[PDB]
């Protein structure tokens, strides 16, 4: 008997085929978190800027007590 | 990027060309003779193997 070169077929590897789909995002998802983190950014922003108020007319009192200076 | 991405696959691609003939790149493979050397018997295998990933 003579031997040579086999063939295999089994699933024959799929030739051609799109592997690119998406993910995560799909378009009106991703918006309502980019305008949400907007909203909660501008938020939570100011009220340290109120809170820099307090801080402000009394650092600014400091020369307004002290005359002798 | 996609330079080095197919490029360890075209030095793993050598490799067929190297277990069918002696040379890396340029063979005297293919002949007024239709071809000059059989496939061995560690190709066929890989063949399938490689066009599967």
């Amino acid at each position: 008997x003579x031997x040579x070169x086999x063939x295999x077929x089994x699933x024959x590897x799929x030739x051609x085929x799109x592997x690119x789909x998406x993910x995560x995002x799909x378009g009106y998802s991703m918006f309502a978190v980019g305008i949400g983190a907007l909203l909660f950014g501008y938020w939570s922003m100011m009220k340290w800027n109120r809170e820099r108020r307090r801080l402000q007319i009394e650092d600014f009192e400091a020369r307004i007590a002290l005359m002798p200076l | 990027t996609p330079f080095f991405w197919m490029f360890e696959e075209r030095e793993k691609m050598f490799e067929f060309y190297e277990r069918v003939s002696g040379a890396r790149m340029h063979a005297a493979y293919v002949r007024p003779g239709g071809v000059h050397q059989d496939l061995p018997l560690g190709l066929m295998d890989d063949i399938y193997e490689f066009s599967k990933n």
